[PDB]
């Protein structure tokens, strides 16, 4: 005669940290299937997009200091970059900038591309060399 | 070789691409749903949120508390002695883990917190029976969990005679406790409110809070 779920939920609200629980309080398994401290916000993915646009791709040491001060393995960002873009191989948009609305477009691209290809994996589409 | 070794890189790069996705779409975490993990130092930490909130929620006060505390050799002895616990429980038990370095004044330290010592439970290690510890005096093949308790446990909640002082369970990334505590914690009391105190990510259950500064 006690729900245990609901207690959890007022708990993890004024108890857990903003990235453990979700704002009903329900608790957010991203961050625990993640390791640390290794977590990846929702607030500094924007910072990564926004940070594309403001200094490019590949542009990583200088997206770097501006967006993630210490922050990120440079590994990190290009992995999700890839993401962004919706390819595998993020080497053929190097050193450009790319706006919010063009990230939105090559990934909507490239997905598409790679969806009739029939090379697309996991959403991401698969580049031949 | 290079071939070898630019082959493993876009192979590698698809698992996490995957994984993304399948957060993405809602892949469920270990964590078993109704634990309750917070993430601070305890000495940082101010129990009084944690008060408030037990009670707020539940009008109650923890059934039983545990703790491994991280002995120096890292929190200064005396800080733990100097946790505030009396104030989190009111009528349960508690648990305890105890080095053979720190038992006596583990002991001394529950004594001080108001609880009785009633028993002592037994952990062994089985190689899959023994376990090689260097021990000072005795070479040490267990350690043992030292439960103390306070108020009135003649409650239904509190189930006696429902658990063995021996366990008998693997090690695992040590220093890691056998699950079948949590069971044994089930006997004794059947669904209700847990706490645990320096937890690790690994040992998070249902209708248990857990702190560590590692969640
Ligand atoms: N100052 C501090 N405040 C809170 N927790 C601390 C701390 N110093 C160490 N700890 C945590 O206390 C834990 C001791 S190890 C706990 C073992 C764990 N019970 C298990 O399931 O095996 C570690 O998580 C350590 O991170």
């Amino acid at each position: 005669p006690l729900d245990f779920t609901q207690y959890a939920k007022n708990m993890r609200k004024d108890l857990s940290n903003q990235d453990i629980c979700l704002e009903d309080g329900a608790l957010n398994h991203s961050y625990f299937l993640t390791k640390k401290g290794q977590y990846w916000t929702p607030l500094n993915q924007k910072a990564l997009q926004r940070g594309i646009e403001l200094f490019g791709v590949g542009n990583w040491k200088e997206i770097n200091y501006d967006e993630f001060s210490g922050k990120a393995n440079i590994v990190e960002l290009e992995l999700r970059t890839c993401m962004i873009l919706g390819i595998n191989d993020i080497t053929e948009y190097y050193g450009k900038k790319i706006s919010e609305e063009e990230q939105e477009e090559i990934k909507k691209s490239n997905i598409a591309k790679g969806k009739k290809e029939n090379k697309l994996k996991d959403n991401i589409y698969q580049k031949l060399q | 070789l290079l071939q070898d070794i630019e082959k493993r890189i876009l192979h590698y790069k698809q698992l996490f691409f995957k994984e993304q996705n399948e957060i993405a779409n809602g892949k469920r975490s270990m964590v078993p749903d109704n634990s309750i993990p917070i993430c601070s130092d305890v000495t940082k930490l101010n129990f009084q949120a944690l008060i408030d909130a037990q009670m707020r929620h539940a009008g109650k006060m923890f059934d039983v508390i545990m703790m491994d505390p991280p002995w120096q050799l890292s929190l200064s002895d005396e800080k733990i002695q100097n946790m505030p616990i009396q104030s989190l429980q009111q009528d349960g038990f508690i648990f305890v883990w105890a080095i053979n370095a720190k038992y006596r004044v583990t002991i001394k330290m529950i004594e001080n917190w108001g609880y009785k010592l009633v028993d002592e439970i037994t952990w062994v290690k089985k190689t899959v029976k023994i376990a090689k510890g260097h021990g000072f005096y005795l070479q040490h093949a267990k350690e043992s969990c030292l439960i103390g308790v306070k108020g009135d446990v003649d409650n239904g909640r509190f189930k006696k005679n429902i658990a063995s002082d021996v366990i008998f369970s693997e090690r695992r990334g040590q220093s890691q406790k056998p699950e079948e505590i949590y069971q044994y914690i089930n006997q004794l009391c059947p669904n209700g409110n847990y706490l645990e105190i320096f937890a690790r990510r690994n040992n998070l259950h249902d209708n248990w809070v857990s702190i560590g500064n590692e969640l």
